[PDB]
């Protein structure tokens, strides 16, 4: 099954044709995928479990209304599922531990009476909403395997992708996961990470000359779409790091 | 879109066993007529609900489509309450092929005797699967005799993929040791190992290889310790001698067999024909670096022109190919 849409689609979410403020999906989203981000690593949970859970959560909700689920169960339910599918699994009552604890008591409301129940049952559904599909790969993978394949100053590699790794975890409070295919945006954060830091990449490529460098690990991707990802990201560290 | 199916379009014949979550049945389906098996998802709440077993099983099944695996070909669900939801209590139900009996089934009676042509046919499927597996980087992590079905055709699939992981050399992190049944387990994972290689799963059909011939399992302790011993008594003590890198396990100066044993497996399976001895030999090395691995078990002299290729005679209708869902695995 295919996961990625283009830009003029994503305004026609459920939540939105319902008649919601796009600009509070966005608040919703940002919201629910950053509380993912918080608990796991608080459960001290691996990062790629944080990813498959938020990214769980931002495709739910392609097919859902915010209205009919409250944003901070369900992506209680998402980290729930994502912990046993990348082996990394924690017991529905040490996150819910979690649940009261980093967050607002009236934020908290969510999840009604019983969080496990809640949590629980909730699970049946998101299994079948995410069509089954359990492995999801991660910018994170791609982003290493092809720093090991540049050719040049390792203090200079050593810094580009630590910046370039804090910028996938900026990237999932959005829908760059419902956007391109973690290679390409691994691409794009390779791309940004060598901008702002104004090392020109290809002299660490078999090819100096080629200024697209990046097409040694893709295939034909322009430079317009790896400049789009960008400046997506740049709204976030315009507002909300 | 799975999940959405009904299991109404299935008819079921019979409940096969319980499984390690919930239960197995046998079932057809109305529509095409094919048998398929059934396993029973649960699902348990103020537990921990979807078990990890059938996580794992689906994650990777779903990578893999082979003649030689078990595939899942589906998997459908429990009415629909249409109203409410949260009600629940509904179980989710894992379509896979179906096989009548399973090696240990067969073994038990005293009754079947595969001749080498057979055994030879049976371990090429077989390390044909595992290859595969190993290629696409899975450990199955719980290869025995019950776990390798077989049907009436001849046709060898392998199962139970409820603790299968997936596995990268880079050494990630440690894995959890105490996988495998005793029996079909390994010294270094007996020695207390963490981070293993697919190699595990070789040195288990190399037990199950000497079992085809032995008719009956080839290590049989109760312990883990009393378990060493048995394959001392046998492969030869774990020693810096045959395995450069045992002094880097932890339980290896505190497990210890009883003395150092030469290795006395030529000798007791003197009477398993020559080339078979010779990979029998091989899949059971105590130093897993040297031991070998499912895409040279293949390359064996026992292996190498085993032909399962189904141009030569004869025809056998009832196999049950792959090459729908694989052609089908474009979306």
């Amino acid at each position: 099954p295919c996961w990625y849409w283009d830009k003029k689609d994503l305004a026609h979410t459920p939540s939105q044709l319902e008649g919601l403020d796009p600009a509070t999906e966005a608040r919703y989203r940002r919201e629910g995928a950053r509380f993912i981000f918080d608990v796991g690593t608080r459960l001290g949970l691996h990062y790629d479990t944080l990813a498959t859970g938020i990214i769980y959560f931002h495709r739910f909700y392609m097919f859902h209304s915010f209205k009919q689920f409250p944003r901070y169960v369900t992506g209680a339910c998402c980290l729930f599922l994502a912990g046993k599918v990348e082996e990394t699994p924690k017991k529905c009552k040490d996150i819910i531990k979690t649940a009261r604890s980093l967050l607002n008591d009236v934020q908290f409301g969510q999840f009604g009476d019983d969080p496990k129940e809640e949590v629980m049952v909730l699970e049946r559904i998101l299994l079948q909403t995410i069509k089954f599909d359990l492995q999801v790969e991660h910018p994170y993978q791609f982003l290493l395997k092809y720093a090991k394949q540049l050719k040049g100053d390792k203090n200079k590699i050593q810094k580009l992708v630590q910046m370039a790794w804090t910028f996938v975890n900026d990237s999932l409070c959005t829908t760059l996961s419902l956007q391109w295919e973690p290679e390409i945006i691994a691409v794009a954060v390779m791309y940004l990470a060598g901008r702002l830091c104004k090392f020109e990449i290809q002299e660490w490529t078999s090819k100096p000359m080629y200024r697209r460098w990046w097409e040694q690990f893709v295939q034909d991707v322009p430079v317009d779409v790896l400049e789009d990802i960008c400046h997506q990201i740049l709204d976030l560290y315009s507002q909300g790091k | 879109d799975w999940g959405k199916r009904c299991v109404d379009k299935f008819d079921i014949i019979g409940i096969i066993g319980e499984g390690t979550y919930g239960q197995v049945y046998k079932a057809k389906d109305k529509d095409t007529g094919e048998l398929v098996a059934l396993k029973k998802v649960r699902l348990d709440n103020e537990k921990e609900g979807f078990p990890i077993t059938a996580i794992r099983e689906i994650k990777i099944l779903r990578q893999l489509i082979h003649r030689s695996v078990v595939n899942m070909k589906e998997i459908v669900t429990d009415k629909q309450d249409a109203l409410d939801f949260k009600k629940d209590k509904g179980a989710f139900y894992l379509v896979f092929e179906y096989m009548d009996h399973d090696l240990m089934g067969l073994l038990e009676s005293g009754l079947v005797h595969f001749s080498e042509d057979h055994i030879k046919s049976f371990m090429k499927q077989l390390m044909e699967g595992l290859e595969y597996c190993h290629k696409k980087n899975f450990l199955h992590r719980d290869i025995k005799c019950s776990n390798i079905l077989l049907n009436n055709s001849g046709q060898i699939k392998l199962a139970d993929f409820g603790l299968a992981r997936l596995y990268n050399s880079e050494e990630s992190r440690p894995y959890t040791n105490k996988v495998i049944t005793l029996w079909y387990r390994p010294p270094e994972l007996l020695l207390g190992e963490e981070r293993y290689t697919p190699a595990i799963d070789v040195w288990s059909c190399g037990c199950i290889l000497g079992e085809l011939f032995t008719k009956k399992p080839i290590f049989q302790a109760n312990l883990e310790l009393a378990q060493l011993e048995l394959i001392s008594r046998l492969c030869g003590s774990p020693c810096p001698a045959v395995w450069p890198d045992v002094i880097k396990l932890p339980y290896f100066n505190t497990m210890k067999p009883k003395k150092q044993y030469r290795r006395r497996l030529r000798e007791e399976f003197s009477f398993i024909p020559s080339a078979a001895l010779d990979l029998l030999d091989h899949m059971l090395t105590l130093d897993p670096s040297k031991r070998c691995t499912a895409e040279q078990t293949l390359q064996s002299d026992f292996l190498k022109d085993v032909e399962l290729s189904k141009m030569a005679p004869p025809d056998l209708p009832h196999w049950q190919d792959c090459h729908e869902l694989w052609s089908k695995k474009r979306r």
